């Protein structure tokens, strides 16, 4: 909600793998 | 599928050498017999086993 | 001394002890270094330093109390020691710290100072402390691609890729009401039993901890950090252990205690122990021994560590240690088992009898976050006495005979055989 | 990346068992190899 410079570990963690990350914050990151 | 029955057989060392050597002896004996039989039955007539009957009247 | 339990949304535990007069109350979270992806490694350490950094002045000014912290694998604990008559102040400060409000504690300047301090500390640790480095590398190589291998202090590159979003995300995702207890070690009787559970005096954000896709693993990977500048050579070995709440915990602990520790530069350590000490004393091979039996909620690690000034003698030391481990599983005299049982009784007595309230609180939270109530010392002694030669022999045969091992090292490791020579020495010998 | 960030080895890793599966297979094959070598030597 109204973020600033939102470039955290998740942004570059997303590209490597997607199924290993346990599908419970995928909705959070996409939202 | 490797149950405890097969797991237990992979711990003996002092006695395993003798039985493994006996198994090798049995395997070499049966292999020699099988190879001799196959060399026998791959060639009929030429060998000396049936020339006795061939010359027999 | 006795243990109490109760629950309403959260869990509250207390082990009263009127002899001591240092009451310590704090919370313990069952989510630490094992609940964080490799791209977010030092978030827990940043939390620890940011609660140890700035309000440490406020706690000593407004009141009197010394606050500590500890993260080992999953037990993010924040203990607040105090005097016997001043526990409500500690609880109130803890509430004003966690539940409301953490916005003031999360500022740009404070976070930057904590960040640079943590970077300096982790750099200093990576430079000097060699045995801890090889232990962390053993952990990182035994659990490859698993949320149990990444270190507990944060890899150097992982620190500078997270500022305020990752830290608050970890707070919102792990600081919950499902994996939190409130220890009460000290000399407090029933105030902790009542004030912890209140209408609203408990941690906010009701919810559940995220599930883990991968539980654990163990593969036999080798890691070397060869560098000839260092004077000595630190090497560690390990095998698969057992998790907490298993009927092999104390048998494994006894197996670790059988060989014990050693220190060549102490006159009281060269004349006791078991055979490998005698086999080693003849030529100066090693300096230190650490037979450790670590256990975590997912998997354990029963291993060995050493450090030698001699560099050509590494192979002989490893061979002798492995040969002794091999001998452990076939022929152990009842005298050895009796001596190990007495030594382990003494060791656990020292561990669980120390007058430090903080250590007792840590152990209580650790043993209550998995089972539900602490396993008392008398029952522990009884079940230690229950062990016999048959049980330890069975455990050794199950978990040591021809099992996958992990190795680590640093320093002058030019003379260490890599992986097949070490692994072969557990079953190739005549049995 | 530091030393802790282990490089990927998935290209050669196998089913996540790491148990007597491989050990029994290898031991049985080497036992057979000893059988054949002993038979030939004899
Ligand atoms: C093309 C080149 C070679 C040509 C042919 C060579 C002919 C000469 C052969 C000489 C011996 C080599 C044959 C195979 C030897 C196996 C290895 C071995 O015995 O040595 C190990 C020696 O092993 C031992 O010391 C323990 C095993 C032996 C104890 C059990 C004995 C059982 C009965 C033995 C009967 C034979 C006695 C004579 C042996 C030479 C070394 O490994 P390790 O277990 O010590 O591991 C290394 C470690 O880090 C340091 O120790
Ligand atoms: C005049 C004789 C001329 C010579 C006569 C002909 C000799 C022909 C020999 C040909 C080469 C054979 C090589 C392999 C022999 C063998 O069986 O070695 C295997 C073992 C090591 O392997 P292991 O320990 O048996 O493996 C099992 C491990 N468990 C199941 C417990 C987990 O190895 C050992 O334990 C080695 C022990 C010592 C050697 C034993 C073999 C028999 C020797 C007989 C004579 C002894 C004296
Ligand atoms: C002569 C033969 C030809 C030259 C040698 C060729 C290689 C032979 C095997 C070498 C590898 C090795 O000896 O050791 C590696 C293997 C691996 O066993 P492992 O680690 O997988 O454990 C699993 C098994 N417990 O152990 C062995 O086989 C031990 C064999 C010891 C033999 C000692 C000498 C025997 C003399 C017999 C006559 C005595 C009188
Ligand atoms: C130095 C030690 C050996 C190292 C490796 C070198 C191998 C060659 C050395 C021997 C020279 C050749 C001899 C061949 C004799 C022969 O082939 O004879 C034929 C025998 C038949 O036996 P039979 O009962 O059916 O008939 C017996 C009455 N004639 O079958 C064999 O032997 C099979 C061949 C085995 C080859 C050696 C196995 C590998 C080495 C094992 C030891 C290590």
């Amino acid at each position: 909600a109204q973020t600033h410079a939102l470039s955290n570990a998740a942004v570059m963690d997303l590209q490597s793998r997607w199924e290993n990350m346990p599908s419970t914050e995928q909705q959070d990151i996409v939202s | 599928s490797f149950s405890s029955l097969y797991k237990t057989f992979f711990k003996r060392n002092a006695v395993f050498v003798g039985t493994i050597f006996a198994g090798a002896f049995v395997f070499q004996t049966v292999f020699d017999t099988a190879i001799t039989s196959w060399y026998e039955n791959h060639n009929k007539g030429k060998l000396w086993k049936d020339v006795k009957a061939r010359i027999a009247a | 001394a006795e243990v109490t339990q109760l629950s309403n949304g959260i869990v509250v535990a207390t082990e009263h002890n009127p002899s001591a007069h240092t009451a310590s109350v704090g919370v313990v979270f069952g989510s630490g270094a094992a609940n964080e992806n490799p791209y977010n490694n030092g978030v827990s350490n940043l939390w620890k330093n940011i609660f140890l950094s700035k309000e440490n002045s406020a706690v000593a000014a407004k009141e009197g109390l010394a606050l500590s912290s500890n993260i080992s694998r999953d037990f993010q604990s924040y203990i607040v020691s105090s005097l016997p008559g001043s526990t409500d102040k500690s609880l109130d400060f803890l509430n004003q710290s966690f539940i409301q409000q953490k916005a003031n504690l999360l500022s740009s300047s404070n976070f930057e100072a904590t960040k640079k301090s943590v970077l300096k500390q982790v750099q200093d640790f990576e430079e000097n402390d060699h045995p801890n480095r090889v232990l962390e590398h053993l952990h990182s190589t035994a659990f490859q691609n698993t949320p149990l291998s990444l270190p507990t202090r944060g890899t150097l590159e992982s620190l500078e890729n997270l500022v305020v979003a990752d830290l608050e995300s970890f707070a919102n995702n792990h600081f919950l009401n499902s994996n939190a207890v409130v220890v009460g070690t000290g000399n407090i009787k029933h105030e902790d039993l009542v004030n912890s559970i209140e209408s609203k005096n408990l941690s906010l954000q009701t919810g559940t901890k995220p599930v883990l896709k991968k539980k654990a693993a163990f593969l036999g990977s080798e890691v070397r950090l060869r560098d000839d500048t260092l004077p000595k050579a630190w090497i560690s070995l390990a095998v698969e252990g057992e998790p907490v709440n298993s009927p092999n915990y104390f048998v494994a602990k006894l197996a670790a205690q059988i060989f014990g520790s050693y220190n060549a530069f102490e006159p009281a350590s060269r004349l006791q122990g078991i055979k490998l000490l005698d086999n080693i004393q003849e030529y100066q091979l090693c300096d230190n021994f650490n037979h450790f039996s670590l256990s975590y909620k997912d998997s354990g690690l029963w291993g060995f560590s050493t450090a030698t000034r001699n560099v050509t003698m590494i192979d002989d030391l490893i061979h002798f240690t492995l040969k002794q481990w091999n001998r452990l599983t076939i022929s152990v005299t009842d005298t050895e088992v009796e001596r190990a049982k007495s030594l382990l009784k003494l060791q656990l007595g020292q561990l669980y009898e120390s007058g430090n309230p903080v250590n007792d609180a840590n152990l209580l939270g650790a043993e209550v976050l998995i089972k539900g109530s602490k396993l008392s010392l008398g029952e522990a002694f009884k079940k230690i006495d229950a062990i016999t030669v048959k049980d330890v022999k069975a455990w050794a045969g199950k978990r040591l005979w021809d099992q996958d091992i992990a190795i680590a090292g640093t320093g002058q490791i030019e003379g260490l055989l890599d992986y097949m020579r070490i692994r072969s020495d557990m079953s190739m010998m005549r049995w | 990346k530091s030393t802790y960030r282990t490089p990927n080895f998935d290209d050669v890793l196998k089913e996540n068992n790491d148990a007597d599966k491989g050990r029994s297979y290898a031991y049985f094959m080497v036992g057979a190899m000893g059988l054949l070598s002993s038979a030939g030597a004899k």
